[PDB]
């Protein structure tokens, strides 16, 4: 506790800040929810081959979902504009980034280098450079120093449920990183060990049970769909046993909320 | 772009890029401007440093002004100070420092650096070299090239860390895990420095860093350091030397003043004090802003 409480303060105000914008697919032009869920999916993938961290993957998504918020893009230029995004997270998260050819030769050529440059130059002048976004992943990491006593499953699970929420634009565009992480580490939690979202975390974060019912259904719903929904990355990634194979784990039939 | 600006003389050469003094042709004033020649793109000292300093506003953290951004250039725009701790140190040769001026940088360097813990960033090269004092009596941290946000807890982060002779003791044993403690560390030997005016562990390599500060400090058992001897660059064949008198460490300080550097040079990671804790400190209990000469 230096500066838990200092931090996860700033997280909090820094989160309303970095918000994407909840409508923007709706003035999207040309690309949809679906694609958006496909591009994603891909940079799961993507990843997992070149073994970048889960926060990497979390922040090249708020970096697409905030450049879409403002940047109309075609569908054939969609790639390009996460491509840029996972190399703009990998610098700024990574120990050893990928090289930019790495990320050239996994478009399968669809796009130069160049043009990765181009784009990455690009994202940065819409984002203002602004890269140090609070993500779910950040918030649950201290929800985990919460728990009575610490449980790999709960955690890999918590990060499983948080990381299916990537995908889908609606419902998830709509909610805040400290609330899908709220809702994943208690469904993590009641899961495995049939406990709740501890009182301790509602002194620290403000959030109920009752605050959080709203994301809590929805991603009940997510884990109940996921061996039905179209994109399968992270279903297949935490199948590994890094992750204690949790998304073997059966959802709960329901939540008694 | 840099339309504005007219060149006055080259300050000399960061983490990465290339640093000159300028001034705005329009409102007079006095900027740093770091060009960075555009490979790989946009090196992500430079992304980490933008983000982060346009995050971090404080009274004692050098003020990012602006980032013009061309296809061909990236140039940082920092407000101008006049010189870094080391100039001033090397100028104070046969005066040294008046302790009301060592107490003042410190307590602001200290102010700082626990903004920077609050806001989530690990500064992770501090020296006198990236510490800036102007004429009235402030000190700033500055590069923030090999700075990065932390999570809570920390993951680990690159091993290649810290101008050698700030460097902790948890980073050379090869620790997974360090933290917010390996700044507070080298503004210890900052301390040290300012009142002495010569490096307090200038080593030459790892393993002669080390056995400095265990000739400083005593070697650490598994009393004073939970844990060190289990920790991957120990070496149990480690000389085992006393634990000198902390009088003798900096012989000029006073009692209050010996405590604090002793809490920011405690071995244990987590038992040595933080920034925001030491500002509490009776060191400070008369500190005031005294201009330098
Ligand atoms: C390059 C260099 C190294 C370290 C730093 Cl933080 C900076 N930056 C950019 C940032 N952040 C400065 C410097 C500065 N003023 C200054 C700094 C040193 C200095 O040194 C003078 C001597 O010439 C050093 N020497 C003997 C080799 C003179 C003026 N004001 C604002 N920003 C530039
Ligand atoms: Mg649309």
């Amino acid at each position: 506790p230096d500066y838990h409480e200092d931090i996860h303060t700033y997280l909090r105000e820094m989160e309303v800040k970095c918000k994407p914008k909840v409508g923007y697919m709706k003035k999207q032009p040309d690309i949809t929810n679906s694609m958006r869920a496909i591009l994603v999916d891909w940079l799961v993938e993507v990843g997992e081959e070149y073994k970048l961290q889960n926060e990497t993957l979390h922040l090249a998504v708020n970096y697409i979902d905030r450049f879409l918020s403002s940047m109309s893009v075609l569908r054939g230029k969609l790639q390009l504009v996460g491509t840029a995004a996972m190399l703009l997270a990998s610098k700024f998260e990574e120990i050893y980034p990928p090289e930019v050819a790495e990320f050239v030769y996994i478009t399968d050529d669809t796009y130069t280098k160049k043009q990765v440059l181009r784009m990455e130059h690009l994202v940065l002048k819409v984002l203002t450079f602004d890269l140090a976004a609070p993500t779910v992943n950040q918030f649950l990491t201290q929800y985990f120093l919460h728990q009575q006593p610490a449980n790999c499953k709960v955690e890999s699970l918590a990060m499983f449920l948080g990381e299916l929420s990537l995908i889908d634009a609606d419902p998830y565009l709509k909610y805040l990183p400290s609330v899908i992480a709220g809702a994943a580490f208690h469904l993590a939690l009641y899961t495995v060990t049939g406990q709740s979202w501890p009182e301790s975390l509602i002194r620290k974060t403000g959030y109920t049970l009752e605050s959080l019912k709203p994301c809590l259904m929805d991603l009940h719903q997510t884990y109940l769909k996921a061996p039905q929904h179209a994109q399968q990355s992270i279903r297949e990634k935490y199948k590994n046993s890094k992750y204690h194979g949790v998304s073997l784990l059966n959802p709960p039939e329901t939540l008694n909320l | 772009s840099m339309e504005n600006f007219q060149k006055v003389e080259k300050i000399g050469e960061g983490t990465y890029g290339v640093v000159y003094k300028a001034r705005n042709k329009l409102t007079g004033e006095v900027v740093a401007l770091k060009k960075i020649r555009l490979t790989e793109g946009v090196p992500s000292t430079a992304i980490r440093e933008i983000s982060l300093l346009k995050e971090l506003n404080h009274p004692n953290i050098v003020k990012l002004l602006d980032v013009i951004h061309t296809e061909n250039k990236l140039y940082l725009v920092f407000e101008f100070l006049h010189q870094d701790l080391k100039t001033f140190m090397d100028a104070s040769a046969l005066t040294g420092i008046p302790l009301p001026l060592i107490k003042s940088y410190l307590f602001q360097l200290l102010q700082g650096l626990a903004f920077c813990h609050s806001h989530r960033v690990l500064h992770r090269d501090l020296k006198p070299q990236n510490l800036l004092i102007n004429t009235e009596g402030a000190i700033k941290l500055a590069d923030f090239g090999l700075a990065r946000a932390f999570g809570v807890p920390v993951r680990t982060y690159t091993h290649e860390v810290v101008t050698l002779w700030y460097r902790a003791p948890e980073i050379l044993l090869g620790c997974k895990y360090y933290s917010t403690a390996v700044d507070i560390w080298s503004l210890g030997c900052i301390f040290a420095e300012m009142v002495t005016r010569r490096a307090l562990f200038p080593g030459d390599s790892e393993i002669d860093q080390l056995f400095r500060i265990f000739r400083t400090l005593g070697t650490p058992d598994e009393v004073v350091w939970p844990g060190v001897t289990s920790m991957p660059d120990y070496k149990p064949s480690f000389p085992k030397w006393a634990r000198q008198d902390f009088s003798k460490v900096v012989p000029p300080l006073d009692e209050d003043g010996r405590s604090l550097l002793s809490q920011m040079l405690h071995y244990d990671p987590n038992k040595r004090i933080s920034a925001k804790a030491a500002l509490a400190h009776p060191f400070f209990q008369d500190v005031t802003k005294p201009v330098p000469h």
